[PDB]
């Protein structure tokens, strides 16, 4: 019941809506408390707002009031009719209750219970941030607070300086023995037990392991000083320095009335403010010691000042040291809490902006990419650096000058949001024309005639050319000092426009291309509609198909269509220059912020490639109506299994349209269907049909890699939906849909007559090596199997013979193509067939992880993959097309030339600014929210103590926000914890369900005052990692989408949850390693707590970007003082978070070094020797190397030496490779002529009693020439520990 | 009678674990046994004579060979330690061999083995009986001379000797904010005490004398006059190794022929495991650096001889591996690559005879004399010199910058310094090679940075970072004559590396010998940077 007067002091708009700010210390305003109504006016005397108070905070000059319910008056109401008194002398004034209650309906047309509640969520993220800041940093009870029943040093976690005597001797334990000696024992002890646990954890388990590391202690350290470093302009004389801190003092017993449980008095401390301002002349030399506050003269400020530099500025360093002395009783009165330093200009200067850039720190070397990066980021300027603390600067109107600098203990910074233009009212008019008239509709673009097609596609290129035209007015005007880079930027955009027009021209002068374009658009639109229906059905909701067929769902995004038009002319003709010459063959590289659709961008190219290949014909004497087309290869193991589900839907839609087209007599698409297979290790998938039978046999008393049907969403039961045909030499495994009525096209009622019935997949390896699919999704490490197994050459199309009953044949197989009549099937005979065309496209994802030893090992084995996929056409040699995709680009040119041996073409190009390139727009904080970051660094404490405290603070502050506001707090009620290793996650897992629940239950059960936290019950904990079984993963991902349920109780006056019988519970804490493989854009998750700085920048950007996509996000990185990388990042926090891409760590890919030639050379030689010829294909081919076969050895040797010379660009490497290959070839040549034995590759088969092996495996012996690896990475096998359990008696006894 | 528990990489058996070390597994903790109870017939020998003749001089002529780690029950033998545990549900403290604790296992998935408290009924004892999990207790008792033994719980809780035979519990603070406090309570005597009274100055008045227990040998000494110290479980100051390593060079100190071979006019390249290139020298560093040599193929063998407990080693404080004089020692070998930097002789001799260098040398020798007095050793021997501190500091900074710039792991990189000046063949140079066989920058990644385009940038950034430390006024004011340290102006936040990488143990390091610092100017070796 108060009346105040507004004066509009606060700056941020969201804060100014929901707050009232008063002047003066809170000691005058002690009559105002929580749950109070205040009625806010303006200066003239007009009623504007009516609100209710949530919280009060205070400072040395101002007090801020936060609301929880508020009404905004729309009309104009005067104070004259109000019976009340005007505010006394612009302070607070008391309201009579009755007149306020009577006037609320009379002159405001409202009651108490009709007040609407606050709905914004930026307000809520602000309140949560303030709560955690108060509880971890302080002061919490104001500047004149009282602390009861505990010591001041352990109350707070961050930002405290020790006296100098303590810092030299260090620590051995968090608690000193002499400071705890009370008369009584600690009476508030409780038994150290997992009390009332009820963990409700699923407790899934498996087998996995990771790496390990170590560091020095975080216990034996405490600092006693902090500083900064700033560079100042010349021709000035003096500056102003302000320092403030806080001090604590013990209140004697007769002065308070706070009692313990047993009637005795308790310890009470009190806080007093400190600090003052000084003025310092600018003379070269070390600064004299000075004391700002006279009452504590033994705390200082110091530094040094250096001479003038080459430009006209000066370097100045400043510190702040505690040099006090340690007493014997009440040792905490010599510690300094909450320090801060401010440096500004003098009070009487003419111009304030005197702080300039740090010197560039040049090193007499230039890299054009680096200068381009400095040109792009020219409005992010780094002014100062902190020593044992973080820093902050205030930027003037000029973006190269600053007026104020200071220090921050826990720093924050908010990042702008990348979006695609087209929806806002301030974008380019042509994009709004495209959206409003519907020229990106995928159904519309498949039915247009050719001339309206050119009309529609021309607008994009016209507007791109226009944008480049206004980009050229500012070469020397706005980019001063960077003329060379401002020209090289425009050159590549002009090349991009040229290639777009070339693509449209190729589309105009062809008919196969137009047919393929229409086919790809139709298939993509259908799959895009149906995937959402499948996801809705699998979760058990009730939906129909016509709900999802609206215009929102079947439209393109401009960079995807642009990539498609770029990609056309190289695939529509094998005679294009990109595929016939070894120089200037541009390999496209696509990079973009994560969240935009790169995956649907690069799946359309595969669809177009698949459709166009069957419309060409048997060019060059090669078959072209069947065989493998597109290879799609990845690095990890789990993301492959996640992407296979996405690829199946496209294959299904293509099969549907192929089946519907043939019914009209149109045979352009052919007869053979489209199928897709995996190619991963033998742990996940079976090898032969016998094992596929064994798995189903063991099931009824694993080829089932699918859980639900892609096309319809019916549950797949493994018991009855699998058929394995009998196998005298080989069989075919089929998987059917689980529909019972018979309306799905992939059930047993409809598809039984097709050449490939049911779901068109392949899982078994020998099934793939007989009928090769159209598409393949593999992992990198499987490619090392080429030198072992000789039947892989079917995948590249090197075949001769075929059996009608089994499939394609290789030398040394079971069936030779002849049979008798049996089960009534007619007898058949073998036939000969011309060869098949090798694949056309290679696709690589997560290309930034191809670096280091993995990158080198990929690069050396890629000599064979490029060689085997080649062929001839009119004398020329045709080579495949390569596409890669990354998240961060850095030194891409050398990486692509070393791995793939091509040129590079990064799309989309740079532009002159980081904010306004053509296809992306980096929006503004005033109009769309961002992703705030926050940082915590603290010495002394252990890593478990910091983790427990941060987790408890977030969990209990979120609950307090829930209790007053309701359902908008839902994003911040479930906490995600991201980790870097399995061992540390295992360590934290024990602490999660034992300690945090106990510390969160008893959060308000002592006499210490905690203003913001609240009572919370923790019940549910899950975990997402590689040790979770693959059947259970989609159940956990589908559990994360349930919301916390709320209900309003008028007895307590708040909201409360209640869970009915047989209902699912929401999850409280979720823990996730590297594999944060979130399936969809999960709308709930909006709070993550990173635990430790990752070893890479790309990983940090990938992991932290998942949270906060539909609601505002908030990340808190927890850093440790004892590690170098963490401290280095802490001191430079606010600059690293504004220039991400400038700071990407280095990489290297170097095959053909001696250490990599000692590993990969024999494997590559044998792979090229085996998978290309017929005499060396079978297992007994090792003895065949005669004096008549050596001409193929020369071919392989020449290929390897040529690539080594072309990539290393030095003749020494070529000479070295030639010598190594010659030695290996001669070593092979000696072993052939040793008669008396039968020589082969492995000891295998019934002839093994006289077989002598040639090559080996990594085992007991040291490495050799003939050791051939089985993966791209190996650790030597470990040693196992052998426990002993027994009893030993201890007769010996202790003594003083 | 035996069962598997887990596995570890063969690298860690000679640098972190090994015959005497605590192993903190996910479910339990064990201590590796000695080597005369190892399976000798399943260890593959390693052929290296130049290191065998060095081990035989130290440990006597009876040493036979160097042997690799032993490799369906073949493995390294362990035994549970500490032999007291805690219960999660009832909070009970009791040794393993009273009979109240039982062991569960599953053989196919041996990482899930743990101990159980059979028939737990609650603290008061009013719930249906079940099985709960048992975890070790996390404090031990360490003796400087080499002994480790269980913590004396009964004597500590009863304030000395007592006749009681009750049971014990743990209690916590019961507040939401205190986190580290512990309490021990007797069920019959109600004697209560806290764990804070075992560390610091109060520890001397409260803990009893050492008993003399070598756990890995199952053997007790008669008496031990040293004073004891309490240590945590898994802390880094509980086991230190003694190592002796050599480089495989073509063909009586170890490091003599290494310097003779590496600085020849034409370093040989006909041996399989030694191949070298002479690429370049940077632009700003002409007067100081004379030769920079790259190694494309390198090979290093190791050995293990002993251990020490509380303090790093500097021979009566070292503890053996076996019951008698041993007959073989563990060994290892790694194939890798390295970078060799040589420095100019005349520039160094000019810099050795200045004034501030002599003052800093006098300060360090006073500190060395102060250190060696407090441990009853000869105080006029084994001083390295002043050249050693400068080269050694530069090496530590270079390793830190290799980790910071390239994203490597810190433990992956090892140093080796050459600064002997006693026999009239002066030395100056550092070496840096690779630690593990599967580490960062293994396949030609380190030799990439040996080219003159990258090394100069790395050096410039390394030297320009170390101008002001993060704990700065107190770091440069540090004086080792006052309190007998072996370092001056070299703290954790500017100079020290992990114990795996370091060759000496963070002794004899000082950074003001390299650049101007906040208190000294005229002692620098690199001027104008
Ligand atoms: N044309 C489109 N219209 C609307 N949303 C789209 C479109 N294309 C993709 N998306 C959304 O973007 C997501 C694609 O993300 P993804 O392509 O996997 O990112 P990246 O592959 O770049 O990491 C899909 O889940 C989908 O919801």
């Amino acid at each position: 019941a108060w009346i105040a007067i507004d004066h509009n002091f606060s700056r941020a708009q969201v804060l100014t809506y929901y707050t009232l700010q008063l002047k003066g210390e809170h000691s005058l305003h002690q009559a105002i408390s929580d749950n109070d109504w205040i009625l806010v006016l303006d200066t003239t005397g007009n009623i504007t707002r009516v609100g209710r108070i949530l919280r009060i905070r205070s400072d040395l000059e101002t007090t801020t009031i936060f609301f929880d319910r508020m009404l905004q008056v729309k009309s104009v109401v005067s104070i004259g009719i109000t019976p009340f008194k005007f505010p006394p002398n612009d302070r607070a004034g008391r309201i009579q209750w009755t007149d306020f209650i009577e006037t609320l309906p009379k002159e405001l047309h409202i009651t108490i219970a009709d007040i609407p509640k606050i709905e914004d969520q930026t307000y809520i993220r602000e309140l949560l941030q303030l709560a955690v800041m108060d509880d971890l940093l302080g002061p919490a009870g104001g500047p004149n607070e009282l602390i009861v029943d505990m010591g001041v040093r352990d109350r707070y976690l961050v930002g405290k300086l020790a006296p100098r005597e303590a810092a030299e001797r260090g620590q051995e334990f968090p608690i000193d023995a002499e400071d705890i000696e009370d008369e009584e024992p600690d009476l508030i002890v409780k038994a150290k037990t997992a009390k009332v646990n009820s963990p409700s954890v699923l407790g899934s388990g498996e087998t996995d392991t990771a790496e390990e590391i170590d560091a020095a202690s975080n216990q034996s350290l405490v600092p006693s000083s902090l500083g900064m470093t700033f560079c100042v302009d010349g021709d000035v004389d003096r500056v102003e320095i302000e320092a403030r801190w806080g001090r604590y003092e013990r209140v004697p017993n007769d002065e308070h009335q706070f009692f313990k449980s047993n009637g005795q008095k308790a310890k009470v401390w009190k806080r007093i403010p400190c600090g003052g301002k000084i003025v310092l002349p600018l003379i070269e030399g070390s600064i004299s010691h000075n004391a700002p506050d006279s009452t504590s003269p033994e705390v200082r400020v110091q530094g040094s000042i250096r001479a003038k530099n080459d430009n006209g500025d000066r370097l100045i360093t400043l510190f702040l040291v505690n040099a006090q002395e340690e007493p014997d009783t009440n040792r905490d009165t010599a510690w300094v809490f909450q320090p801060e330093l401010i440096v500004r200009a003098a009070k009487d200067a003419a111009k304030p902006a005197i702080f300039r850039r740090r010197p560039v720190l040049d090193a007499d070397g230039m890299d054009p990419e680096r200068e381009a990066l400095e040109m792009i980021y020219r409005d992010r300027v780094e002014f100062a650096v902190g020593h044992g603390v973080a820093v902050h600067a205030e930027i003037a109107d000029d973006v190269t000058l600053a007026t104020e600098v200071r220090t921050t203990v826990m720093p924050q910074y908010e990042v702008q949001a990348t979006e695609t233009p087209g929806l806002e009212l301030s974008d380019r008019p042509a994009m709004r024309e495209m959206v409003s008239s519907g020229l990106l509709d995928m159904q519309r673009l498949a039915t247009l005639d050719i001339d309206p097609l050119v009309d529609a596609l021309s607008v994009l290129t016209n507007d791109y050319a226009t944008w480049i035209d206004e980009q050229n007015l500012n070469v020397s005007s706005k980019a001063k000092g960077f003329d060379t880079q401002a020209q090289t930027a425009i050159n590549r955009c002009q090349e991009i426009h040229t290639r777009l027009q070339e693509g449209i021209n190729t589309l105009k002068s062809n008919e196969n291309a137009l047919a393929a374009f229409r086919f790809a658009n139709q298939a993509m639109a259908t799959q895009r509609i149906r995937s959402l229906y499948a996801l809705a059905m699998r979760r058990g909701e009730d939906v129909t198909l016509d709900k999802f067929d609206v215009l929102k769902n079947r439209s393109w995004r401009p960079f995807q269509l642009a990539f498609l038009l770029l990609s056309i002319p190289s695939l529509a003709d094998p005679c294009h220059p990109d595929r016939v010459k070894p120089i200037e063959a541009y390999a496209d590289l696509l990079w973009f912020p994560t969240g935009g659709g790169k995956t649907e961008a690069y799946l359309g190219v595969a669809a177009f490639t698949m459709a166009i290949r069957r419309m060409q014909g048997n060019l060059g004497g090669y078959d072209s109506s069947r065989g493998l087309t597109v290879i799609m290869r990845y690095t990890l193991r789990l993301l492959t299994l996640q992407q296979f589900q996405r690829a199946t839907a496209l294959i299904c839609a293509m099969e549907v349209l192929r089946r519907e087209a043939l019914n009209k007599g149109d045979k352009s698409l052919g007869t053979e269907p489209f199928t897709i297979g995996l190619w991963v290790g033998n742990k996940v998938t079976p090898g032969t049909t016998e094992d596929s039978h064994n798995a189903i046999e063991k099931t009824r008393n694993s080829p089932v890699q699918l859980t639900s049907c892609p096309w319809c969403g019916t549950e797949i039961v493994p018991g009855q939906d699998v058929e394995v045909k009998k196998d005298k030499a080989g069989g075919r495994t089929f998987v059917y849909c689980g529909d019972k009525k018979g309306r799905c096209e992939f059930s047993k009622g409809k598809s039984s007559t097709q050449p490939h019935p049911g779901i068109p997949v392949l899982v078994v390896d020998e099934e793939i090596y007989h009928r090769p699919p159209t598409m393949m999704i593999a992992t990198v490490d499987k490619f090392a199997m080429m030198a072992w197994r000789g039947q892989v050459r079917t995948l590249f199309g090197r075949v001769e013979k075929e059996c009608e009953r089994h499939g394609l044949l290789w030398p040394g197989a079971n069936c030779t193509g002849n049979h008798q009549a049996f089960k009534g099937q007619p007898s058949a005979k073998v036939k000969a067939i011309p060869p098949i065309r090798p694949p056309d496209l290679i696709i690589q994802d997560e290309f930034h992880l191809i670096s280091g030893p993995l990158g080198t090992m990929v690069g050396l084995y890629e000599t064979a993959v490029d060689e085997l996929c080649s062929w001839t056409l009119n004398g020329k040699t045709v080579k495949p097309k390569i596409i890669a995709s990354t998240a961060t680009v850095r030194k891409a040119k050398e990486q692509v030339n070393n791995v793939f041996m091509r040129q590079v073409s990064v799309f989309p190009p740079h532009g002159l600014d980081v904010e306004d390139n053509f296809f992306s727009v980096q929006r503004h904080i005033k109009d769309k929210f961002g992703r705030r970051y926050l940082g915590v660094c603290s010495p002394g404490s252990s890593r478990p103590a910091m983790l427990i405290r941060v987790y408890t603070a977030f969990l209990t502050a979120a609950q307090e926000l829930f209790d007053h506001f309701g359902e908008p707090a839902d994003p911040y009620m479930t906490m995600v914890g991201y980790f870097n290793s399995l061992r540390e996650l295992g360590g934290m897992k024990r602490l999660a369900e034992d300690d945090v629940q106990t510390r969160s239950y008893r959060v308000q059960m002592s006499m210490v005052e905690r203003p913001a936290l609240a009572q919370r019950s923790v019940n549910n904990i899950r975990e997402l990692t590689s040790r979770v079984s693959s059947q259970d993963i989609p159940k956990y991902l589908d559990n994360l989408e349930v919301k916390f349920k709320a209900e309003f109780d008028s007895s307590a006056g708040k909201y409360v949850t209640k869970w009915q019988e047989g209902d699912t519970r929401a999850i409280d804490v979720v823990l996730a390693t590297n594999m944060l493989s979130v399936g969809v854009d999960v709308n709930r998750l909006g709070l993550m707590a990173v635990n430790g700085q990752p070893k890479g920048t790309a990983e940090y950007i990938q992991a932290t970007s998942r949270v906060g996509r539909s609601f505002p996000g908030l990340v808190c990185t927890v850093l440790t003082w004892a590690r170098p990388r963490d401290l280095s990042h802490y001191e430079t926090f606010e600059h690293y978070h504004a220039t991400f891409y400038k700071h990407v760590e280095a990489q290297s890919v170097t095959p053909f070094s001696p250490r990599a030639m000692d590993r990969g050379l024999t494997g590559s030689l044998l792979s090229l020797m085996r998978l290309k010829n017929n005499e060396f294909s079978p297992n007994e081919g090792a003895g065949k190397l005669d004096m008549s076969n050596q001409s193929e050895l020369a071919h392989a040797i020449e290929v390897l030496a040529t690539r080594a010379g072309n990539v290393a660009e030095d003749n020494a490497r070529k000479l070295l490779a030639e010598n190594e290959l010659k030695e290996r070839a001669d070593e092979w040549a000696k072993e052939a002529s040793k008669g008396g034995r039968i020589l082969g590759y492995e000891k295998r088969g019934p002839d093994k009693d006289k077989t002598v092996a040639l090559i080996k495996s990594p085992g007991l012996q040291a490495w050799d020439n003939w050791t051939v690896p089985m993966s791209m990475r190996e650790v030597e096998s470990g040693v196992r520990l052998i426990m002993d359990t027994k009893f030993i008696k201890d007769d010996h006894d202790w003594k003083p | 009678n035996k069962t598997p528990v887990g596995e570890v990489r063969p690298s860690q058996l000679l640098w972190t674990y090994g015959p005497g070390a605590l192993i903190d597994l996910p479910s339990l903790s064990v201590v590796t046994l000695g080597i005369d109870r190892w399976e000798r017939e399943r260890c593959q020998p390693i052929q290296e004579a130049r290191l065998l003749a060095a081990v035989r001089k130290v440990l006597g002529p009876q040493v036979e060979n160097l042997r690799m780690p032993p490799f369906a029950n073949i493995g390294v033998p362990v035994r549970p330690f500490p032999r007291w545990m805690r219960c999660v549900k009832c909070g009970l403290l009791s040794p393993f061999d009273d009979g109240l604790l039982e062991i569960k296992e599953d053989r196919f998935r041996a990482e899930r083995t743990r101990f159980v408290h059979k028939g737990c009924t609650g603290s008061k004892g009013n719930l249906p009986a079940k099985d709960a999990d048992a975890v070790p207790a996390r404090f031990l008792l360490a003796c400087r001379d080499g002994h480790l033994d269980d913590f004396p719980w009964h004597y500590f809780v009863h304030g000395g000797n007592s006749t009681c035979k009750g049971t014990l519990r743990f209690f916590e603070s019961g507040a939401s904010l205190q986190t580290e406090n512990l309490w021990v309570r007797c069920d019959s005597c109600e004697a209560s005490r806290s764990m804070a009274h075992a560390f610091g100055k109060a520890g001397k008045e409260n803990l009893p004398a050492c008993r003399g227990r070598h756990p890995h040998l199952d053997q007790f000494d008669i008496d031990c006059g040293e004073e004891p110290r309490a240590v945590l479980l898994g802390a880094t100051n509980s086991w230190f190794p003694i190592t002796l390593s050599a480089l495989a060079i073509p063909q009586a100190d170890i490091k003599g022929p290494e310097w003779e071979v590496l600085t020849e006019a034409n370093p040989p390249t006909d041996y399989p495991h030694f191949m070298s290139k002479k690429i370049g020298t940077p632009a700003q560093f002409i007067p100081y650096i004379s030769r920079v040599l790259l190694l494309e193929r390198l090979r290093e063998v190791n050995a293990l001889l002993g251990f020490t407990r509380v303090e790093a080693p500097e021979r009566p404080q070292m503890a053996s591996l076996a019951r008698n004089k041993p007959e073989w020692v563990p060994a290892n070998q790694v194939h890798g690559e390295g970078i060799f930097i040589q420095f100019n002789e005349k520039t160094l001799v000019a810099w050795e005879s200045l004034d501030a260098v002599k003052q800093v040398d006098e300060m360090l020798r006073g500190g060395h004399t102060g250190w060696r007095n407090s441990r009853n050793l000869d105080p006029n021997e084994d001083y390295p010199g002043i050249r050693y501190a400068m080269l050694h500091t530069l090496s530590h900074l270079l390793i830190r910058e290799l980790a910071l710039e390239c994203g490597y792991n810190a433990a992956s990189i090892r140093e080796r310094i050459y600064a002997d000046t006693s026999n009239g063949s002066p030395q100056a140079g550092i070496l840096i090679y690779t630690a593990a066989a599967d580490s960062d920058g293994t396949l030609g990644g380190l030799v990439d940075l040996g080219k003159p385009e990258n090394l100069g940038r790395l050096l410039v950034q390394a030297l320009n970072r170390s101008k002001i430390c993060s704990s700065d006024p107190l770091c440069s004011e540090h004086n080792p004559e006052k309190d007998r340290s072996l370092h001056a102006a070299a703290c954790h936040a500017c100079t020290l590396v992990a114990e795996t990488s370091c060759e000496q143990g963070n002794r004899y390091l000082d950074r003001s010998l390299l650049i101007p610092t906040l208190e000294r100017i005229h002692a620098a070796f690199f001027k104008g940077f």
